[PDB]
């Protein structure tokens, strides 16, 4: 898995 | 075009529209926000990159739903719609890799922000390169390559190894590795040295800059895992 | 518009969205499909509806988010963003009652189809009623009571009080009645009769549709328990 | 809560 990044 | 919206206007609604969970709205804001020509803060660019995650993150689920119908196929139904949402999301890291060299970096002069627009470039194509057959895919793969690997000079030059951007990156550049480059020695390689050197440095940080950190070291553990 | 694309195609392609979860793509195959002119099976009304459902959905939950973030304010940004999301909330429910006005009601003519799709106008009225302030508001929670009204009397003389379609048309004219229509009173009253004569036909069934009518008899029951 | 109705 990469970096989710969905939530500031 | 969002140029008749002030730019503060922009981003309280990107920050509203993340509320509302409208990432399509998220993204149009934030590159409204970019287009009026200003630097971006911390905060407005990981606005930018949340939206376009959130937009990408789901081209590419539907992508990889229709791919694996379509490779399970193998009339023109299947692969027609595949291709469409494959130029979709064609579309969408083309506009942010716009976004990134007019002008994001070349502007971004401080190691934080140069760092984390060249791990976005990095990501961006990357995510070309998962849906990448023909003539120029091995330039995508290069491209994403050489703008993770300019971050990762930097990274390692100007921030402690906890620092979160740094380790994202790092964490990402393994997932090309292992996922893109069929390099897998490398990304176990580098998961695991950022691992450690960020373990050594823990003892340096307030107990908020601790959570920030083991949290993504997390994720290279997990990894690393499922690596080995 | 879909004008170039085969009606099976574009049904195809509605059941290929759905799986990849591009529900504003479903919607627009399954728009297309309705505009050939056929009336629709079974299986093909069930796509329109879910495909509109699903992207009702999202925009109803943005409008509650943001209409919630908006009273706690009371710049204009929260206000404005509000109304964006509010006006595409209008035009996809004007759509979707457009549809059913050329043609599709007209040319039902079988019980099953005609509940059906006046089920879909009672609810798409309802969505327009949730946001509607102005001149029109009582008519347009008119217009959503009339359409259940006409469905109910045609479920009530042509199917089985255990009919999914005529169940879910009575648990969604009691959730106006509650929560439009200011009658709490015959919100339960009707949740609490269409369950029990339900109760009383399911001896009649197969397996099967004893599973189908029991899931929804649950949601009238759900609704029962916090009402009462 | 009306019908979900998300899924076919
Ligand atoms: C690439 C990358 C994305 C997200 C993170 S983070 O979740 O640690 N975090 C996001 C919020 N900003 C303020 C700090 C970083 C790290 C790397
Ligand atoms: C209004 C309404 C929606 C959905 C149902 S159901 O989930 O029971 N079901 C959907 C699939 N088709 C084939 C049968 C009905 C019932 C009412
Ligand atoms: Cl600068
Ligand atoms: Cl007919």
């Amino acid at each position: 898995g990469s970096i989710p990044g969905r939530r500031s | 075009a969002m140029g008749s919206m002030e730019r503060a206007s922009l981003i309280q609604k990107a920050k509203l529209a993340e509320q509302a969970e409208r990432y399509e709205d998220m993204a149009a804001f934030m590159k409204g926000a970019v287009e009026k020509g200003e630097e971006l803060s911390c905060e407005e660019r990981n606005l930018l990159s949340v939206a376009y995650k959130n937009v990408v993150g789901g081209q590419r689920a539907a992508w990889r739903v229709l791919s694996s119908i379509e490779q399970k196929s193998n009339g023109p139904e299947v692969r027609e719609y595949r291709e469409k949402v494959e130029t979709e999301l064609q579309g969408v890291c083309d506009t942010v890799l716009g976004l990134l060299d007019s002008h994001l970096i070349k502007e971004a002069g401080d190691a934080e922000s140069r760092v984390f627009y060249l791990k976005m470039k990095g990501d961006y194509y990357r995510y070309l390169a998962e849906v990448a057959t023909g003539d120029d895919k091995k330039r995508i793969i290069d491209s994403a390559r050489s703008a993770y690997q300019e971050a990762m000079d930097i990274s390692k030059k100007e921030m402690p190894p906890t620092n979160p951007i740094r380790l994202g990156l790092a964490l990402n550049f393994s997932v090309f590795h292992y996922e893109i480059a069929n390099s897998p020695e490398e990304a176990i390689s580098l998961a695991k040295t950022t691992f450690d050197e960020a373990m050594a440095d823990l003892h340096t940080l307030s107990e908020d800059s601790y959570k920030d950190s083991t949290l993504i070291m997390q994720l290279l553990r997990d990894n690393l895992t499922l690596w080995t």
